[PDB]
DNA sequence: GATTCGTATC
């Protein structure tokens, strides 16, 4: 197993990076009966899902981690077959409605209204939680069913949905949930976690600075930092030195190369080459929102650009991110952003 | 109970409710209730109306313990009844009891097999084509089997539109024919003058008093509407025709007190009357 | 037992607070029998579902209710076909008879109510279908449409339905209800709290009740037996501390792009909500006496644009950085 | 049981003499009835202006008793696809008339909800069976009607109700319900109606419900605004004066205080300020462009929801900024 | 309640000599009537300019006493699926009917623009197999909706919009045959509001006669409304913003016109609008599209329309 | 032209009878230029010959192809110096082709074929900006009209003589969709392997971001020091 | 509609 999963804290006492959030979770889990609906929001990779699973273990005891996966079939208006995977353990349910596209409304209706009405009497009645990963990916139609589903059937079901940047979450849903903020760990805590991992894994470490380098390069991403740690562990024969290169994902390198090309050569042919690169990126299912975000924040790291160019770049990035939110085809807005940048740089 | 009626011959209710089947299969059926009996009136497109009556002597028990209103009117969905009364008979008394407890109460249909009582309650919903009896253009009395065969042939052919011929003669050579207009075109289906099939055919000249000979009566009917009477003719013994001047065709079916069926039909406007001349010339030829 | 929002939901029209206009009209309708077609609209958590459920109960009682009410919400299909068949069939239905107990104890008006909650999620085709169904059966059936955005209701339906706007529940409106809930659940609050709760929860009593419940759970888990302070309330309500906001303002004041970029990177690593920090920046800048009218006009438009862009489910980091950079050049 | 109905479908006109406002349409249709010739009508106008009432009253006047079997009425609540038009409408307008004689009527309420295929089929039914059947097409949006369908129909436009028609209907309702109404309340009701009678009847019903004793107490403009939840004209004038003249802090404070005094919405204030400013004589012309564009953007954003304080300060800033060109 | 045919159908021409407008096309149709060698033809144009009447008059003048079983008029109101086409059309074309020497059967297909494509392919087969005995006459509003394989076999006749002189002449004929009192300005107003439509002109004249009697400008304009596309064009071309706003308000908003109708008419007017630069025209189209989106999402107030006019004036006034 | 001349020289008597033989050549040239349909040309010629008046010669209108419409939008149309009327006729006659997302994709893919990409970057930015704005109108007719008009105006203001244009191509979007489908299949396989082998549930976004690169790297290092999925998800990236 | 290459003809 990966080091992200091998050393996942299985208890509320095993979480050792936020503490105050752990105290709040313990306050919530002291009396599970009056548990409200929760909304965990924070940067990607901080550990929100681990906190949800730790809270569930605190409430329902060990056994929430025995996940059974089954495929359940759906039917749309046009009568096509859709197969959603429902990672189901006892005492709780996991659903990723974003596995289907705009067709997640039928899931949020059928699958969730099925369990909301179905009680859990076995003379004693318990409430079974339901976890909704990536609550942002719901299409404002699943959320509209969600709000009344959880308002009226609160006696039998509890909703714990995880997300980052909960702005695309509608006001009725946000008003119906307890907002739990999960901040990202500081570099010291990431380095401490990596130190514990390497100690339990018998990796030879030259100096502790190469863990602070991993923490800084991951930008507060525990999973990303642990994956980097395992990568350089298995690419250096389990002996890491300060000469060991900081390794970054291929698409990040491609975006940085695209930034270099955009800054260097600014012509229509350069625009066409950038379009080819963007199409290659989209062929790897990298969402266009994060493509634009990484492109913007790599173009703002170039030192040859003055303040006027950077301000223009950030303004165009905001405009075209709003356009991308309301759009249907990503390539139009990505190409428009790149063209505007290449027209403003010169 | 405001109205209660029990019977053991559920075959009457089955055949009766099948007599409304040629009409809308998914719609509402209007039911009158009165001491004389209850009737199932159905209407389609404001152009045709069936009216099937079950008299009080049909039921072994018929109470109508109400006096505030002469009749009780309730409207229910037809296929709720059709889906529910699919009991496959039994063999068990299978006694059927019809109940109604005034406004705001469901129409109840109780079926008892001497142990099992599958009681079904039907939700009631929120709530014309009569010929003027003083004026009848023609009146014919035919046997049921001949008419059933005529409609069966007319359906075999398709018959996009149909015509009715009625011309009595001085020598009592009464002629009654069903002229169609289909893929083949004009097909003349004339019923015989024999008293075995046609027992009476009088064609009037208005006011339904003067028996005038040598003149013909033409009725241009849409065949989709004329087909609604076909299933009723299957159980009929004698079928009575009565067409007025306002273009209303009334069919008087009685399966001999048995059941009585009242089918009233509105007749097409006959945009072009050249076809009328064509039909009469086809007849005299 | 239950979350305080569902535990303290109003059961009768007397418990519904601060919406006196609609509630008096409905209470007067109780003794009459000419209830119109109602359009309930207002901000989230203002007491619309509570009002309709309380009225329906007061009308029919627990028994007749199951037979004289049809509720459709966004969790069930409400297409054009469904509106044309199921709603029309229920409107066509005759009024079920009351019992003796219902006739004596409850008013039992001679009609049925169709409640269409989350009506803003219905397409214009379904509402066009509903037009004549509402009209031609107005003597046997009453329609209630509940939504947050009236503009999603087509003009014909808005004309047919009587409009009942639900006001936002500020501190003054809902302070008594929050005090009632706090006292009955034995909540020890410092003075100033229960007003900060309603100021943070702008026009939302559900959010205020959940905030109070979470603060109570924390203060009970502590076991320390001390009151709840405003600082705790702001902490678990997602409000950015004043010191972080002051640092943001001071880094904006020295309009260096790289400093602002680095600070925004760390701040968005801290996991805050961009809408909340944008709101706090609005309060700080628009209420400050250190800025002139021109700066305030420009900052108001910039904040409006940023809020509108954030409402579209955009990237919080990019929007916040662009807003702060624009402020730095004002 | 007409006392068990909402005021809107309790004062629905039963005769053509009770349809106020549309003098010309009513006179022309009465002349059509008297002369015995009725063309294929098309009633078009805003909602709640008297289209369905007029057509039903006209059909009742033409067929006093045969109305059940002489008029086929269809609306958006009934399926009206290609098959319905082909079968039901054609078979109704293809058969001879009931009783002695006449022409059959086919009323199509809300015909803009019909598909183009249904209208294309309907056009030849209209042109072919016109000898004994006449059509009435009721529509709020004429762009959803095929140009051929508009061609083969006689167009009658229902204007929004003028002041006099609403005043007469209000007087009738007040006499019927033994209600009183102050002249200022009458003006407030006229302005909030915006040419709709359903709005007037709904507001009046809510005003009767608001009153403690509707047999003695009158209805003033205060009751009108309290029940309908709208800003008083004085409040709108005060907010606009604070925005235009006073500084930023006091303008924001005045806006918030006025809003919180009666729980007013910002969209109502926006519409009131726009109505007030439309009478303003601007001298820079760019003052109007900026006002209209900015306020339309703010209204759209409000319609999508969001931060109320941000939107209110945006309104104040948009107004003050635009009026900077006025002095230029 | 009584018996009186409307003037539109009471005065529908029965002979080709009574049809006004496209003189060359009607003369050609008369030639076809006299010689009798009618080709497959497609008739297209605006509504109400004498397309159906021309087809039916040609059929009557070509078939005479054999019209009863010589034409097969199928229309949109009738079912015209692939099976209907196959069965009915094939059986009609296979019907051997003796006609005059230079005569053929005629298959009138009115509203052929609303026919399914597979039915058009079946029509292709029938057209190319039974052409020696029967001929096809398509009546349509736009010839694009008829597939190219069918237009290949037809002689395309395009009916132009009726000129004011032809409609005036037909109006005068109907007037001097119905005995209505009129004024020259009244007939001018009827012509102006008809906008090249004969059916609309007849309907408006009959409405004015029924409602007020004498047909002058005042009665016509008090019963009929000036074409709102012209008002939309007037408001879009206004010099200053105040005049455009006033026109919009007092001529479209107070008159009871839907905002969606105003926006759609504005788009249609902008598409066909000279004396404006291409950049200005496309900018106006963009602003109209944005306002149309706002109307479609529910924000259909007068403020949105005023803002659209303000943006249009910004773009066209260099403001 | 040759075949219409043959039909005329076989109908000289009638053609000479109606004195139309002194005009037949110009009408034959006009018919030949108007259509590329032999049957329609002969039908129109027969209609003109058998007639006795000044009827205009009208032939069936032939549809405009995909690349034909793209070229008409980019480079304009000969004999029509009015962009407005050309775009109007393009929309009336070929609205089925113009009202699609594929047409905007084709414009985006082929606007760089004007003078082999040798034009100002400001014009390209304007074109792509207008296309992105049109993408925010959800298939309204105004969106397509505005986009095509803006593209045509932009290319008209920069068009001069001496231009050597390229060759247009169909958009590669379907290739990207097939690649995304292959990625979805590979990610589903990796997730399936990633549960029964070791209990772990990972979201698809993480698979696209990190687990599509780092997990295959780990498995390849494990492969070298030795799990079904050893190669990178979606294949390697290039440039 | 554009480019390129190849024909055919005048
Ligand atoms: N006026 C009020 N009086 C009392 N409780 C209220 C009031 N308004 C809201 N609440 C409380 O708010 C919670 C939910 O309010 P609801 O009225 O059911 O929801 P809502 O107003 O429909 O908001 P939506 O559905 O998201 S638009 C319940 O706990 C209610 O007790
Ligand atoms: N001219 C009028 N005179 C009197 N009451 C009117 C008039 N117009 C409307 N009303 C009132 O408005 C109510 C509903 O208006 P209707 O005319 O039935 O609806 P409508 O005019 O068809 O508008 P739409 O298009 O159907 S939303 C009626 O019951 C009357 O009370
Ligand atoms: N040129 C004309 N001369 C005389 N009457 C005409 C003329 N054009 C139309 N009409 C009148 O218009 C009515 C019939 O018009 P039609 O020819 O049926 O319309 P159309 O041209 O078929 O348009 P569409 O596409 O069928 S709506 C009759 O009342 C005719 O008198
Ligand atoms: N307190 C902690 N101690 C050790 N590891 C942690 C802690 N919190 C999170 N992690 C690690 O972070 C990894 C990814 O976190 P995850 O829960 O996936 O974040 P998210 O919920 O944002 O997806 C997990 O594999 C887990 O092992
Ligand atoms: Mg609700
Ligand atoms: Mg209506
Ligand atoms: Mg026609």
């Amino acid at each position: 197993s990966l080091w992200v999963d091998k050393y996942r804290p299985k208890s509320l006492n095993a979480l050792s990076h936020n503490e105050e959030l752990t105290n709040f979770l313990k306050s919530l889990s002291d009396q599970p009966r009056d548990l409200p609906h929760l909304l965990l929001y924070g940067p990607n990779g901080t550990g929100k899902k681990t906190r949800c699973m730790a809270l569930l273990e605190s409430i329902f005891g060990p056994g929430v981690y025995r996940l059974k996966i089954d495929v359940r079939q759906f039917v749309t208006a046009s009568n096509r077959k859709l197969e959603l995977n429902v990672v189901s353990s006892p005492y709780h349910l996991e659903i990723t409605p974003s596995d289907m596209g705009n067709n997640d409304r039928i899931v949020i209706q059928e699958l969730l209204k099925e369990v909301a009405q179905m009680e859990q009497v076995d003379l004693a009645h318990r409430y079974k939680c339901v976890i909704i990963n990536e609550a942002n990916s719901l299409t404002k139609d699943a959320q509209a069913a969600l709000r009344r589903t959880m308002e009226k059937y609160s006696k039998n079901i509890r909703l714990i949905m995880v997300c980052d940047s909960m702005s695309p979450i509608i006001a009725p849903i946000k008003s119906r949930c307890l907002l739990i903020r999960c901040p990202a760990p500081s570099d010291s805590e990431i380095s401490t976690i990596l130190s514990d991992v390497v100690t339990n894994e018998r990796i030879q470490l030259e100096t502790k600075d190469i863990l602070k380098r991993i923490a800084q390069a991951s930008n507060g991403n525990l999973r990303v930092s642990l994956l980097m740690l395992e990568s350089m562990a298995l690419n250096n024969e389990l002996a890491l030195k300060s000469s060991s290169p900081i390794i970054k994902p291929d698409w990040i390198i491609v975006i940085h190369k695209l930034t270099r090309k955009i800054v260097k050569e600014r012509s229509v042919n350069s625009l066409i080459e950038c379009r080819a690169v963007l199409y290659d990126l989209l062929a790897h299912c990298i969402p266009a929102n994060i493509i634009l975000k990484e492109l913007t924040f790599s173009l703002l790291d170039v030192e040859t650009l003055n303040t006027t160019n950077k301000s223009s770049i950030i303004e165009y990035s905001s405009v075209f991110d709003e356009r991308l939110s309301l759009g249907n085809k990503a390539i139009f807005h990505l190409e428009g952003f790149i063209a505007k940048v290449m027209c403003c740089l010169d | 109970n405001k109205f209660s009626a029990s019977t053991v011959h559920l075959e009457h209710i089955t055949t009766a409710l099948s007599c409304l089947t040629p009409f809308g299969s998914k719609d509402d059926v209007l039911i009158f209730i009165d001491a004389d009996g209850l009737s199932f009136v159905r209407e389609n497109n404001h152009v045709i109306k069936i009216q099937l009556l079950l008299s009080r002597e049909l039921f072994m028990s018929y109470s109508y313990r109400n006096e505030t209103e002469d009749h009780m009117k309730l409207c229910v969905k037809i296929n709720h009844i059709l889906d529910s009364v699919s009991v496959m008979n039994r063999n068990d008394i299978v006694e059927c009891t019809l109940s109604y407890d005034g406004h705001g109460s469901p129409f109840v249909l109780i079926f008892e097999d001497s142990f099992i009582s599958e009681r079904v309650e039907y939700s009631t919903y929120l709530i014309g084509l009569e010929l003027d009896r003083e004026r009848i253009s023609f009146e014919a009395i035919i046997k049921g089997e001949a008419l059933h065969s005529a409609l069966k042939d007319l359906k075999e052919i398709g018959c996009k539109e149909c015509y009715v011929y009625a011309k009595t003669e001085a020598n009592d050579e009464n002629v009654f024919a069903l002229i169609s207009k289909s893929q083949l075109g004009f097909s003349k289906i004339k019923l015989p003058s024999n008293r075995s099939i046609l027992e009476k055919l009088q064609v009037f000249d208005g006011d339904s008093t003067t028996v005038i000979d040598g003149f013909a009566v033409i009725g241009f009917f849409d065949f989709t509407s004329f087909d609604k009477i076909r299933k009723s003719t299957k159980i009929a013994s004698k079928v009575l025709f009565r067409m007025d001047v306002h273009g209303v065709l009334s069919v008087n079916i009685l399966s001999q007190p048995g059941i009585v069926i009242e089918v009233c039909m509105l007749e097409k406007e006959s945009i072009d009357e050249a076809a009328q001349t064509e039909i009469e010339l086809l007849m005299e030829t | 037992q239950q979350p305080w929002v569902e535990k303290y939901r109003p059961k009768n029209l007397d418990e519904v607070t601060a919406q006196d206009h609609a509630v008096t009209v409905l209470k007067k309708t109780l003794k009459s029998a000419n209830l119109p077609h109602m359009l309930f609209y207002g901000p989230p958590g203002t007491g619309k579902t509570s009002t309709i459920l309380a009225l329906t109960k007061e009308l029919y009682g627990p028994d007749l209710m199951k037979s004289r009410i049809l509720e459709l919400n966004a969790s069930d299909e409400r297409g054009i076909s469904i509106v044309r068949e199921k709603v029309k069939n229920f409107a066509r239905l005759t009024v079920s008879k009351p019992s003796k107990h219902d006739l004596e104890n409850y008013p039992c008006p001679p009609y049925k109510i169709i409640i269409l909650d989350e009506a803003d999620s219905m397409t214009a085709d379904a509402q066009s279908a509903l037009r004549r169904t509402m009209e031609t059966y107005s003597g046997v059936t009453r329609f209630c449409l509940i939504c947050n955005y009236v503009t999603r209701i087509i003009d014909p339906l808005a004309s047919r339905c009587s409009k009942f706007r639900f006001k936002a529940l500020d501190a003054s409106n809902a302070i008594d209800r929050l005090r009632f809930i706090s006292e009955q659940e034995n909540v020890k609050c410092d003075d100033g709290v229960l007003e900060r709760i309603l100021d943070i929860s702008a026009g939302d009593l559900r959010r205020g009740i959940t905030l109070l419940q979470s603060a109570s759970k924390g203060a009970q888990y502590l076991g320390d037996g001390k009151n709840i302070t405003s600082t705790q309330v702001e902490e678990l309500a997602g409000v950015v501390p004043h010191d972080i906001l002051i640092e943001i303002v001071e880094k904006v004041k020295s309009g260096d792009f790289d400093e602002i970029k680095k600070y925004v990177n760390t701040f968005m690593k801290s996991g805050w909500s961009a809408a909340s920090v944008v709101n706090q920046l609005h309060e700080y800048y628009i209420t400050n006496d250190n800025f002139d009218t021109n700066f305030k006009n420009q900052i108001s438009w910039l904040l409006f644009t940023t809020d509108s862009r954030l409402n579209n489910g955009t990237n919080e980091h990019i929007q916040l950085l662009n807003l702060l950079v624009k402020i730095s050049q004002l | 049981s007409k006392e068990n109905l909402p005021w809107v479908e309790k004062y629905r006109p039963e005769t053509l003499d009770e349809v106020y406002g549309q003098n010309e349409v009513i006179t022309t249709v009465r002349k059509f009835v008297d002369e015995g010739k009725l063309p294929h009508l098309l009633f078009y106008g805003p909602p709640g202006t008297g289209k369905t009432s007029t057509i039903v009253a006209l059909a009742r006047e033409i067929y006093g008793k045969n109305y059940s079997n002489m008029v086929l009425e269809l609306n958006a609540s009934d399926d009206r696809g290609i098959d319905v038009v082909r079968n039901q409408i054609k078979d109704f307008a293809s058969t001879r008339q009931i009783f002695s004689k006449g022409f059959k009527l086919i009323i199509l309420d809300e015909a803009d909800a019909m598909t183009n295929a249904a209208q294309n089929a309907l056009r030849r039914v209209i042109e072919r069976y016109t000898k004994n059947t006449r059509f009435c097409v009721l529509a709020n949006y004429a762009h959803k009607l095929t140009p051929a369908l508009l061609s083969r129909c006689t167009r009658f436009r229902f204007q929004p109700l003028p002041q006099e028609a609403i005043e007469r209907r209000i007087a009738n309702v007040l006499v019927h319900e033994k209600l009183k109404l102050s002249p200022n309340a009458e003006k407030a009701l006229i302005e909030l109606s915006n040419g709709d009678m359903r709005r007037v009847l709904n507001v009046l019903q809510s005003c009767k419900a608001t009153l403690d004793n509707p047999d003695e107490d009158e209805i003033s403009d205060d009751v009108i605004y309290e029940c309908c939840g709208a800003p008083r004209p004085s409040d709108l004038k005060a907010v606009l004066k604070s925005i235009l003249e006073d500084d930023w802090g006091t303008a924001h404070y005045t806006l918030n205080k006025v809003r919180s005094a009666k729980g007013l919405a910002l969209i109502d204030l926006i519409e009131g300020i726009v109505k007030i400013l439309e009478d303003y004589e601007l001298q820079n012309e760019e003052t109007r462009v900026h006002l209209l564009t900015k306020l339309a953007d703010i209204e759209y954003s409000i319609s999508k929801g969001g931060n109320d304080q941000i939107q209110g300060s945006a309104v104040i800033g948009a107004i003050k900024a635009s009026f900077e060109n006025e002095t230029v | 309640l009584s018996l009186q045919l409307p003037w539109v159908e009471k005065y529908r021409p029965q002979v080709l000599s009574d049809i006004v407008g496209n003189k060359e096309t009607i003369d050609r149709l008369q030639q076809i009537a006299k010689d009798g060698n009618m080709p497959h033809m497609i008739i297209s144009g605006m509504p109400g300019i004498g397309k159906t009447t021309s087809v039916h008059c040609l059929a009557h003048e070509l078939l005479g006493r054999s019209y009863a079983d010589g034409v097969l008029e199928l229309n949109a109101s009738d079912d015209r699926g692939i099976d209907v086409v196959r069965n009915q059309i094939k059986h009609f074309a296979q019907k051997k009917l003796h006609l005059p020497p230079g005569k053929h059967k005629i298959v009138i297909l009115d509203e052929a623009d609303s026919m399914t494509a597979g039915a058009q392919q079946a029509l292709r087969r029938t057209m190319e197999l039974y052409s020696n005995s029967t001929r096809f006459a398509f009546a349509c509003n736009q010839s694009n909706k008829i597939i190219e394989p069918l237009q290949s076999r037809c002689a395309i006749l395009r009916y132009s919009k009726l000129s004011d002189e032809d409609v005036l002449k037909r109006l005068l004929q109907i007037i001097k045959l119905e005995d209505v009192k009129y004024t020259n300005d009244g007939l001018e107003a009827i012509i102006f509001t008809a906008e090249g439509d004969m059916r609309q002109a007849i309907n408006n004249l009959q409405s004015t006669v029924a409602g007020h009697g004498l047909v002058n400008a005042d009665n016509v304009f008090k019963i009929v409304d000036s074409p709102h596309p012209l008002i939309v064009k007037k408001m879009l071309l206004a010099s200053n913003l105040e005049d455009s706003i006033q026109i919009l308000r007092t001529d479209l908003w107070k008159k009871g016109y839907s905002s969606i109708d105003i926006v759609t008419t504005s788009f249609r007017v902008t598409k066909n609008l000279a004396q404006v630069k291409e950049s200005v025209r496309l900018e106006m189209i963009k602003e109209i599209g944005l306002t149309h989106m706002r109307i479609l999402e529910g924000v259909g107030t007068y403020l949105q329309l005023a803002s659209m006019l303000a943006k249009i004036h910004k773009l066209n006034n260099k403001a | 032209k040759k075949h219409l001349k043959f039909i005329c020289v076989q109908n000289m008597k009638m053609l000479k009878e109606k004195n139309k033989w002194n005009k037949r050549q110009e009408v034959i040239d006009y018919i030949a230029q108007e259509t590329g349909d032999i049957r329609s040309a002969i039908t129109t010629l027969q209609f003109w010959a058998t007639s006795s008046g000044s009827l205009p010669i009208s032939t069936r209108e032939s549809t405009i192809s995909y690349f034909h419409a793209i070229g008409k939008v980019i480079h304009g149309s000969h004999s029509t110096n009015n962009d407005n009327e050309m775009i109007n006729n393009l929309f009336e006659n070929s609205n089925n082709l113009l009202s699609k997302e594929d047409f905007k994709l084709g414009i985006l893919e082929n606007y760089n074929t004007f003078n082999k990409g040798e034009f100002s970057i400001s014009d390209a930015s304007s074109i792509v900006d207008c296309l992105s704005e049109c993408d925010n109108m959800n298939g309204l007719p105004e969106s397509n009209e505005y986009g095509l008009r803006e593209v045509r105006k932009t290319f008209r203001n920069i068009s001069k003589q001496g231009h050597n244009h390229g060759t247009v191509y169909f958009p590669r979007e379907w290739k990207v969709r097939k690649l995304q489908n292959s990625f979805k299949v590979q990610a589903e396989d990796w997730l399936n392997v990633s549960l029964y082998k070791y209990n772990a549930v990972h979201s698809f976004r993480n698979i696209t971001l990190e687990f599509g690169y780092y997990a295959p790297l780990i498995r390849k290092c494990q492969s070298y020091k030795k799990i079904d999925v050893v190669d990178r998800i979606g294949g390697p990236i290039e440039a």
